[PDB]
């Protein structure tokens, strides 16, 4: 007498019994990765850097991040049913992706062990599906280790929170009460997942929308750079950098017309599916754009400094696409990288400012390889690839001298949330008061100093675990001493 | 008496240790409503029952020994001579077939229905028919009327000529307007609305007047009526050598008192049969059926302008729904209306509804007695319900949005089945020792589904099939829902008795179920109990004491009224591209989902004096609930917003007592009385991850550790005589200080509990020469209720077009500065001044019967007797509530269906 | 009857 009943009308979580169940759960995992790793979730690492100043129209929404107000950042965020945003929103979305990737990988392994697939093509595909899930496990753990764990240069911490990392779920467990793991176990687990996933995936890229082994090479290069091991980063970035071509343009208009488009852009390694009705969003925090009739109005809540514009040459293409002099009807500069896409609108005349999600590009691999070759000692490949990236955008670099690298990495990865981690690695302090705003835009900005001084080795570069955690969990050690 | 508690044959009633309460067949029969539990308000001590609506299709809510859970249900287990039922299925059974009704409420009575008997169990037993030389026929017939309880909140409302003055002084009609300028033209211009429509273009001002100022209209007669009730039955009871039968056919029609329709009508039949085949076998079958047609008033509990009791209170008196002949018209008029508003019989005519339910119960047992004491019983049962409802919306009526019509059809099927196999053995070891041993197996299974299909766009009244709608855009997806569960169980029970004075019983049960999570699916429950007869051993005789028994027990039970599918991580649709679907997890489940385990300790004693003249029984219970269910809020490492796990603890401590007595005056007079009482106080022991207080979102209550769950609102301190604003108290800051500004930080825990602690009832009856008279009273004291209609009938600003209270005429102003009501430019909030004392004392029924004497039927061999009776239900109610009914609701009294008083008269020919 | 849902009611 068996007496369990399956709910009619919905499926539930268990080891898989066919192949179409595996394929549909994999598509659901990719649609979850689309909303987890947005550009909307990475504006908080970008606004905390030494680039932005807050304008008057801000209602203290981005000002806790720019002015470093540590009283609000200790328990910032919200992850209720209504909205998911903030530090707790970041923690919530990457933990949700990690839990559902654990469920998918364990179910596909338990299905491959019990021989439920009927032919050889389903097995040869299910092994690749499992190898796709391991990369998403490693990515969702690396994001939490990047933003909720200390560097090796931090001076004062909580007593005992120097070595530890994030909590490491290996199985599906929404009621998990456990302690933090060390940084060695977490980084070994990440690189072990990527090592197991690289040897299984095919060499060619089957689709842009799904994980390829080029993405695994590029992600392992980024993690090896962020730890600091430069020779292994050059070993893992050289296998992918020559596969994808750079942009082709002669003037800024066709560079804008190609770069905003997702399908015609040739240098995208991995992006999410985006259509006019499914999978598009408005990333209008940095520029603050809005549709007005048939045009765009701009009311930005944070504008860059004058040193940010002064790194950019006037004949550059990124001067018209990445940042833009459109504030106050052409008087000021905002960040216009994530503005829109021409293909995702309903009526072709009026805009709606919808942009798809991109997870990697070849410019990150170029900068990784030039940096690792300059630190290792290989000057010619470093200068070759850096002059190639400079000639692709129309502004040739003069001399590679380990500062023009910082200039090009600043010019290319603006808006993507990489300035804070690079500021940590290069031992750069904040210096928010020593910089000046735009001379052409005065009064719309404000010279408000920092609430908390940020020298090198400061603990506030890495955030704090949320307040609902570590109150219900007595085995948790927080990061900040205050 | 002999009570069958659980399984196996009955023991006794002075031997059981578990505090059961047996209700005989006098208190169940002759009742004029559909629910059978409502006739037990105030009879069984420690069981409170409240019917929260006056529908014919309403169902009472029963709670024995408090509310045992904050998170799951509280209703008991209702089983009917074997297999269990719902109250909607006992409502399709004739109550003249019930022989008894025993309520089992303490452990070592309930604890062999483990994982289902945390809330007690009601055990309804059906009649079996007496073995005699010739059988007997009994023919019952009744007729009654039903109407609304009290019309007290209409004594406070304004008239038309007062409401016009208050509205024009408040500035609702205009800035410089006045009466005889507002009265004459701006709203007696309802001829501009009554002129567009052809059916009433030529009839305005001749045979119907929508706006009338010379005298007010009666909205109670426009929204409530006096409704009949009929009932009849024929029953044949017979027997012979070994074989015994009881058959019955009956009919019961009851119509609701409101004008919006709600009827309950059934035709039912029963055949109980039991016959022994040979020396070692006996078979039997209980068969029943019904064809029941329900309909229920849906717009009660919601606020719509002109319906319910909200429409009696708030609709202004200068509007008139009648014509000049005193009958209800098709439409009435409100100001600013685009279309005229339909009255209640026209809206009942334009929106038909028809339900038909076919119900069958089949119950069968076979019993084998091979050896002198052994008894092997096997019992099977099926319970089948096929319902089929249909509701349409008629085309081409002029007072509507569109001339097109809609239709919807639904088919329901609920099939339940149950198997029970027991083996009993009883034997005496010595001349003074005795033992009984029972062990058995049970299997419960339920599956049910709903199918529905809808269509729209019809243009004719005759061409209203469902395959004649309009295609294209006027067609939608069907409805389809499926639920099911199953239970398996093995139980055992040992009854060891000494010679006369010591009895000890010990029981155990194992339950597995489809609802429990996949890591702990097997549940173990036990109980131990004992009764000591102190009169038969210690004090052998006395002059005033005739019986004295003591008993005590301890047991563990559980409550598996958790959902069918609440332990598993449901995946749903999350698409990636446009061609293929995706599935993603959306609830996270938990495999460790328990059965909400509770444990009860009980201690009591029962005495009887003056040779069983007076009788008393006192009971003390401590009932501790553990592992309750709450949809908890989760930490962020879950990746979800809820987990729905087992946390918390509660305890209910209480005392209940019951007295019965008999008084005399002669050899033919006979007076008797009874009175029972139950006090029950509860407290919440613990909660979630080390919390102390937790308020459930937008409910109105708070769960505080150390207190019962109370009301969580603002305090009210009245108005001030300086500026005349509302002043709420502050939680803390004693000096107490009041602030005029309202914020959500002014809320605190009120010291008034949600469930009423003190519950009781008392009966008194007399009998002279076959003419008897009985009267039963039922009281609930300590019950508070939020009166929601007083949000609308006495607010100063906002909702000004409605009828108000009379106490807004004494509003605070500069020349009138000593009152208790605020100014007119405000908006009242939900606070302490809406909590009202809903404690009541009802006279449940007054019944005067008369059996015709045996000398009148002497030569006639056909008719052997007769009975006549008059009965009045809900004759009086004393309370301090202001909302037409204190019983109809709980935590919130909305636009409610009041309970109704009824007068029935009946005959019964025992021919 | 229907027509306007006239509500600022509390939760049951």
């Amino acid at each position: 007498c068996e007496l369990d009943r399956d709910p009619e009308g919905k499926d539930f979580q268990q080891p898989y019994t066919s192949f179409v169940q595996t394929k549909q759960n994999r598509d659901g995992l990719y649609a979850l990765l689309r909303n987890t790793e947005n550009p909307r979730m990475h504006f908080y690492q970008e606004l905390q850097s030494d680039m932005y100043c807050t304008t008057i129209t801000d209602g203290n929404s981005l000002a806790p991040f720019v002015n470093w107000d540590l009283g609000i950042l200790n328990d910032h965020g919200r992850a209720d049913e209504d909205e998911v945003s903030g530090i707790a929103g970041y923690y919530f979305v990457y933990n949700r992706l990690n839990q559902q990737a654990n469920a998918f990988v364990n179910n596909t392994e338990a299905a491959l062990q019990n021989q439920v697939y009927k032919n050889s093509t389903e097995i040869a595909n299910a092994k690749s599906f499992l190898a796709e899930g391991k990369v998403l496990q490693a990515l969702a753990i690396w994001r939490l280790m990047d933003r909720f764990s200390f560097h090796e240069s931090v001076t004062e911490v909580n007593s005992g929170a120097k070595d530890l990392g994030v909590i490491l779920l290996k199985e599906y467990n929404p009621g998990y009460i456990g302690p933090r793991a060390t940084k060695a176990q977490c980084y070994d687990y990440i690189l072990s997942r990527l090592s197991e996933a690289i040897e299984v995936l095919p060499e060619n890229r089957e689709s842009v929308l799904y994980v390829s082994r080029d993405y695994a090479y590029a992600l392992r290069a980024r993690i090896y750079l962020a730890l600091g091991e430069y020779g292994k980063a050059a070993a893992d970035a050289k296998m992918v950098v020559d596969k994808y071509p750079l942009i082709g343009a002669a003037d800024a208009s066709e560079f804008e017309n190609i770069y905003r488009s997702d399908a015609n852009n040739p240098e995208i390694i991995f992006r999410g599916f985006a259509s006019a009705t499914l999978g598009s969003f408005t990333a209008t925090t940095l520029n603050g754009a809005a549709p007005a009739g048939k045009d765009i109005k701009y009311n930005p809540s944070a504008v860059p400094f004058q040193w940010v514009v002064d790194l950019y040459e006037n004949e550059d293409f990124r001067k018209s696409v990445y940042i833009a002099k459109v504030v106050k009807k052409d008087k000021g500069y905002l960040v216009n990288k994530f503005l829109e896409d021409k293909a995702y609108r309903d009526v072709q005349d009026k805009p709606n400012l919808k942009v798809g999600a991109r997870y990697f590009s070849v410019a990150e691999v170029y900068l990784i390889l030039v940096e690792s070759a300059l630190q290792t000692g290989d000057t010619p490949t470093a200068e070759k690839y850096l002059k190639a990236l400079s000639k692709a955008r129309g502004a040739e670099v003069s001399v590679v001298n380990m500062e023009a690298l910082q200039a090009e990495r600043t010019r290319e990865l603006i808006g993507e949330g990489s300035r804070l981690r690079d500021m940590v690695r290069w031992s750069i302090p904040n210096n928010h008061d020593a910089f000046e705003t735009q001379p052409g835009l005065e009064g719309f900005a404000n010279t408000t100093p920092l609430k908390a001084q940020a020298p090198v080795g400061f603990y506030a570069y890495t955030w704090e675990f949320p307040q609902r955690d570590r109150q219900t969990n007595p085995q948790l050690i927080k990061n900040w001493p205050i | 008496q002999v009570v069958v508690l659980g399984y196996g044959t009955g023991q006794k009633l002075s031997t059981v240790s578990g505090s059961v309460a047996k209700v005989s067949s006098e208190k169940l029969a002759e009742k004029p409503v559909a629910n059978i539990m409502d006739a037990l308000q105030g009879q069984v001590a420690g069981m409170q029952v409240m019917t929260t609506s006056g529908d014919p299709t309403a169902v009472a809510s029963v709670e024995i020994h408090g509310t045992g859970s904050l998170g799951a249900s509280s209703a008991p287990l209702y089983i009917v001579d074997g297999m269990q039922t719902s109250l909607d299925v006992v409502a399709t059974m004739n109550p003249n077939d019930f022989e008894s009704m025993s309520v089992l409420k303490d452990a070592s009575a309930t604890s062999i229905y483990g994982a289902r008997a945390a809330n007690g169990v009601v055990f309804i037993q059906t009649k079996k028919g007496k073995m005699s030389e010739r059988g007997r026929i009994t023919f019952n017939a009744s007729y009654g009327i039903s109407q609304i309880l009290n019309t007290k909140p209409l004594d406070n409302m304004m008239t038309g000529d007062e409401l016009l003055d208050f509205q024009v002084k408040a500035g609702f009609w205009g800035n410089n307007q006045t009466v005889q300028k507002v009265k004459d033209m701006i709203l007696a211009g309802a001829e501009d609305l009554y002129g567009n429509y052809d059916s009433l273009k030529d009839e305005y001002g001749k045979t119907l007047f929508p706006v009338d100022f010379n005298h007010d209209a009666d909205w109670l007669k426009a929204l409530f009526k006096t409704a009949p009730t009929s009932q009849g039955d024929i029953s044949f009871s017979g027997g012979s050598q070994g074989t015994s039968y009881y058959a019955s056919i009956g009919y019961f029609d009851q119509e609701g008192m409101a004008r919006e329709p709600a009827n309950f009508k059934r035709y039912s039949g029963r055949l109980n049969f039991e016959s022994r085949i040979n020396e070692w076998l006996k078979v039997g079958a209980n068969l029943s059926g019904a064809i029941a047609n329900r309909r229920s008033a849906d717009y009660f509990g919601k606020y719509y302008m002109g319906s319910g009791t909200f429409g009696v209170l708030t609709m202004p008196r200068y509007y008139n729904p009648f014509d000049v002949n005193g009958d209800l018209a098709d439409v009435y008029y409100m100001y600013g209306a685009t279309r005229p508003s339909m009255t209640e019989p026209y809206f009942a005519k334009m929106r038909p509804f028809s339900s038909e339910s076919h119900q069958a119960n089949v119950n069968g047992f076979a019993q084998i007695t091979p050896i002198k004491g052994l008894t092997l019983k096997a019992q099977a049962g099926v319970d089948i319900t096929n319902t089929r409802t249909s509701s349409k919306r008629m085309p081409n009526n002029p007072y509507d949005s569109t001339p097109l019509g809609e239709r919807r059809e639904r088919a329901y099927r609920d099939v339940s089945k149950s198997f029970t196999n027991t083996a009993e053995y009883k034997f005496s070891i010595d001349e003074k020792h005795d033992l009984t041993a029972l062990m058995g197996h049970e299997y419960i299974e339920y599956e049910g589904d709903v199918i529905g299909a809808s269509s729209k766009g019809f243009e004719s009244d005759k061409l209203m099939l469902l395959s004649q709608g309009k295609t294209g855009n006027s067609l939608s997806l069907p409805e389809h829902r499926v639920a099911e569960y199953a239970y398996l169980s093995f139980f055992s029970r040992f009854n060891y008795g000494f010679d006369k004075w010591m009895y000890i019983d010990f029981s155990v049960r194992n339950d597995q179920s489809s609802r429990f999570g996949s890591n702990n699916r097997s549940a173990w429950f036990y109980s131990v109990g004992g009764m000591f007869d102190i009169y038969n051993k210690f004090i052998q005789e006395s002059n005033w004491l005739s019986d004295l028994r003591l008993k005590m027990s301890y047991g563990t039970t559980g409550n598996s009224e958790i959902g069918n599918y609440n332990h598993q991580a449901l995946v749903t649709v999350n698409n990636y591209t446009e061609d293929a679907m995706g599935l993603s997890i959306s609830t996270a489940g938990n495999p460790d989902l328990s059965w909400e385990k509770q444990s009860q300790f009980n201690f009591g004693l029962a005495a009887g004096a003056f040779n069983n003249r007076l009788s008393a029984e006192v009971d003390f219970y401590v009932r501790t609930t553990n592992d309750m269910l709450i949809d908890v809020p989760m930490p962020y490492i879950s990746g979800f917003f809820s987990q729905y796990q087992n946390v918390g603890s509660m305890k209910n401590t209480g005392v209940d007592l019951s007295l019965k007595g008999t008084i005399y005056q002669n050899k033919d007079w006979n007076v008797y009385a009874s009175a029972n009482f139950n006090y029950n106080r509860q407290e919440i022991t613990k909660l979630f991850f080390g919390l102390n207080k937790y308020m459930l979102p937008n409910t109105g209550t708070i769960w505080e550790i150390g207190y019962p769950n109370s009301f969580y609102m603002a305090e009210y301190a009245g108005i001030d005589k300086k500026t005349g604003k509302q002043l709420w108290y502050v939680p803390g800051q004693v000096d107490k200080v009041t602030t005029s500004q309202y914020s959500a930080d002014l809320e605190t825990r009120i010291d008034k509990s949600v469930t009423p602690p003190i519950t009781g009832g008392f009966s008194l009856g007399a009998s002279w020469k076959g003419l008897s008279l009985d009267a039963d009273f039922a009281y609930i004291v300590g019950k508070w209720m939020i009166n929601n209609d007083r949000y609308f009938t006495e607010n100063g600003g906002g909702l000004m077009q409605l009828n108000k209270d009379k106490m807004l005429l004494n509003a605070w102003t500069e020349d009138n500065k000593e009152t208790d009501v605020p100014k007119l430019g405000q908006s009242p909030q939900f606070d302490t001044h809406l909590l009202e004392n809903a404690s009541f004392l009802r006279l449940k029924n007054l019944k005067l019967t008369y059996v015709l004497p045996n000398s009148l039927f002497a030569g006639q061999n056909v008719i052997g007797g007769a009975r006549v009776y008059l009965m009045a239900r809900n004759l009086l109610t004393v309370t301090k509530y202001k909302g037409f009914d204190p019983e109809a609701g709980g935590n919130v009294g909305k636009n409610q269906y009041p309970n109704s008083k009824q007068y029935v008269a009946g005959i019964q020919l025992s021919f | 009857g229907t027509g306007g849902s006239t509500g600022t009611t509390s939760a049951g």
